[PDB]
């Protein structure tokens, strides 16, 4: 909290909490699935999966690999994005919308096409 | 460490047999469900001729999820079972239900007024009133198994 | 003769061609024989008799339900809870005459005996 | 296991090069020469014998270990004991699936060969079914009967410590279970039923035991005799748990 | 049975049987739970858990650790206690009643407080 | 298909397909039986059982065991036999006819006796 401020630290740890719980439930999800989990857990798993896919990003060096050009996301955009994801403002959007995107505008733009 | 891995093999190995068992137990209950519907259908047919002349247990995939989804959507647009009652809040119905089970609830529903479709094993889509309640219950019991 | 179908809500019991059938209804004691007028009638808590070409006429219970008849030679009987004498015995109906709702079912089972 | 460990110590002190699990090369050869000397001689050399019962101490039921695998490959069958089975109540705790006899029926009298010919098959089916047993009356008739039979067969195989039974007593006990004479009796009362039955046959019907000893087979007369003896005993037998039941 | 008598041997083995079956079902309970177990198994698991917690006992040396003084339980008290547990005479009592107790009187005394 | 021709490969795999499906239905047949299977499956099970029993053969070495002398079946006889079985030309014949036989002539000869 000293260097990178309280907000960044709060969001960073909150993201880790969600991803940690998701990893713990992997064993149960492997056999049974999402159905046997509780209402709260169901939502956490949904958010966790979307967070995992949002962490993916286009690389400037990887034009030959992917095809699309890379994207650079400022700190303010990053903090705000994961803030909205943790609160659950983008629960309506599909999983494919989060895959391989930089800014929040590109999420909404790809959401319409799908 | 082997100790951990050996225990996990034992774990998964045991669970496999449990899942495989409940798979084939559900394969039995579908046959009895359909057989019960074969008896119910011609009865309701004979009742309609006159009137015209005048889940508890889990481990059922997305059975409850699909039904509750359609329910929530229909209620929002327009306006039985421990699992369902739990969802709505935030029973003890047999696997092969008789009429005595759905007699009392049917009567109270009829008195109030006075005063999952089975397709395949994989595919399930979510006086006279008493028979309608039961006719659904069997098809629901089939869809569950 | 008419094809008399004794059916219960749980399962179909019988569908044999009987010569005639007798039972008590809300209106009266009706006797449905071949070439009868299309009629609708509710049944009362009492017994009924089914008489087949050969063999002795068996008698059976009907607590609730009705009785069907049409222009076509097809009699049908719908009962909520039917019972055939065979090996019932018990005579619980008499002891279950205390309760009024159970006396209803009892009166049906009692007259058969 | 300890004799192997002893030889390992000697070899390492003499500065012989170690191999797998710090054992010398001729640790297999050590057990080989020892066990092979156990044999059944020809008629020309008298026809004497020398049976061997070697023991190996596994660690966490590790059959795959070096010394176990060595001795397993030498001996003529193995009797694998389990901890889980022992603690669960199955004593002796012989795992049926893994344990084997390489000689087999050749080292059995005709009486035992007939009765315990398809005992192994029934119990192999039981273990396969066993999973379904918990879910009572959700199955058909055939599988239910096999589970009820199998469960009772397990109780017969259970045996108390320092109590060897004669061969004629064993064949009768197995014949009882296999034919389905214990199906009426509860599972928990099978052990006491067996004990009291043998006492009765020992006292009254010694001729049946004597017949098996001499002929080394169960006669059609003896079969019908046993059936009547069992039925009569069932009537007398007071069931420990709940009400009694003879036949249906 | 020679040294310690038939009763002691019977109770000792019967306790081991219950605890063994409980350990076997750990893998199944971890995923599915108690619901899928049969009526008999449900009761065995309940008894097994209560037996595990009754085996716990206050130590005279452990006054600094626990706080409460230690308790010594004679052989006759021990045999009778596990006899009643196996039969299922203390099925009504809670799980916390069995935790860290010596005699049977102390079980019933703590049961009332809870 | 290169080393042994297309016909042999086709028949070999087709036999395996039938036996595989039979083995899959063992679990279902164990509980419910033959009744619940479809018209197509009923026939496949019948053929599968007959194929299993036709694979059995008399051994020259096993005279003391069986009693009857052994039989040697050429490649052409083998291919033709399983061809007719897969097509369902021997659906009329009983199960006992296929048991412990070499050539096709011996099948028909034993069929008459039964």
């Amino acid at each position: 909290p000293a260097i990178v401020g309280d907000e960044h630290y709060r969001v960073a740890q909150e993201v880790i909490r969600i991803l940690q719980r998701y990893k713990d439930l992997q064993d149960i999800i492997a056999i049974l699935g999402i159905d046997e989990l509780s209402e709260e857990d169901k939502q956490l798993v949904n958010r966790a999966r979307r967070i995992e896919r949002f962490l993916s990003q286009n690389m400037m060096a990887a034009e030959q690999f992917t095809g699309q050009p890379g994207s650079t996301v400022p700190l303010k955009e990053t903090i705000e994005a994961f803030d909205k994801l943790t609160k659950g403002e983008f629960d309506h959007l599909p999983e494919q919308a989060f895959f391989l995107i930089g800014g929040l505008d590109d999420l909404a733009k790809k959401a319409e096409s799908l | 460490t082997l100790r951990e891995l050996r225990g996990r093999i034992r774990s998964a190995g045991s669970i496999k047999k449990i899942t495989k068992a409940q798979e084939l137990i559900a394969t039995s209950r579908i046959a009895k469900a359909q057989a019960r519907v074969e008896a119910a259908r011609p009865y309701a047919a004979e009742i309609t001729n006159m009137l015209t002349e005048l889940s508890d247990r889990g481990l059922c995939g997305a059975y409850n999820a699909n039904v509750l989804r359609r329910a929530e959507e229909l209620f929002s647009l327009l306006r039985v079972g421990r699992k369902a009652l739990g969802y709505f809040s935030f029973t003890g119905f047999s696997e092969r239900p008789t009429y005595e089970n759905a007699r009392e609830i049917a009567d109270t529903l009829v008195n109030a007024f006075m005063a999952t479709e089975f397709r395949s094993m994989l595919s399930q889509t979510a006086r006279y009133i008493a028979t309608r309640v039961y006719a659904a219950l069997l098809e629901a019991a089939a869809s569950e198994s | 003769d008419l094809n008399v179908e004794i059916v219960a809500v749980e399962r179909e019991l019988w569908s044999g061609p009987a010569t005639f059938v007798f039972t008590r209804t809300t209106a009266g004691e009706i006797g449905i024989l071949p070439r009868h007028i299309p009629l609708v009638a509710q049944l009362v808590d009492d017994a009924m008799v089914r008489v087949e070409r050969e063999g002795e006429d068996d008698l059976r219970i009907a607590v609730d339900g009705g009785f069907l008849s049409v222009t076509e030679e097809t009699v049908r009987i719908l009962v909520e809870n039917a019972q055939f004498e065979s090996e019932i015995d018990a005579d619980a109906a008499k002891e279950d005459a205390a309760s009024d709702d159970e006396r209803t079912a009892a009166w049906g089972r009692a007259r058969l005996r | 296991s300890k004799q192997a460990d002893a030889y390992r110590a000697i070899s390492l002190l003499l500065r012989r090069p170690p191999g797998r699990e710090a054992f010398p090369g001729d640790v297999f050869y050590l057990h080989s020469r020892l066990l092979e000397r156990c044999a059944k001689l020809s008629d020309e050399l008298g026809g004497g014998s020398m049976t061997g019962l070697p023991i190996i101490e596994t660690k966490a039921n590790d059959i795959s270990a070096f010394i176990p695998t060595n001795v397993i490959s030498i001996t003529d069958g193995q009797c694998f004991l389990e901890s889980d089975l022992f603690n669960q109540g199955v004593r002796p705790a012989i795992n049926v699936g893994v344990s084997v006899s390489r000689v087999g029926g050749a080292a059995q009298i005709k009486a035992m060969k007939e009765v315990a010919g398809s005992l192994r098959l029934d119990l192999s089916q039981y273990r396969e079914l066993e999973a379904f047993a918990a879910f009572a009356s959700d199955l058909d008739a055939a599988s239910k009967a096999q589970l009820d039979r199998g469960a009772r067969l397990v109780e017969l195989l259970k045996q108390p410590q320092y109590s060897p039974l004669a061969v004629e007593e064993q064949v009768v006990a197995i014949f009882l279970g296999t034919q389905g004479h214990l199906d009426s009796v509860p599972v928990e009362d099978v052990q006491r039923f067996e004990s009291e039955l043998l006492e009765h046959v020992k006292a009254s019907h010694s001729d049946i035991f004597d017949g098996i000893r001499e002929t080394k087979k169960l006669s059609e007369e003896a079969e019908e005799k046993l059936v009547s003896v069992i039925n009569e005993f069932k009537k007398g037998f007071x069931x420990x748990x709940x009400x009694x039941x003879x036949x249906x």
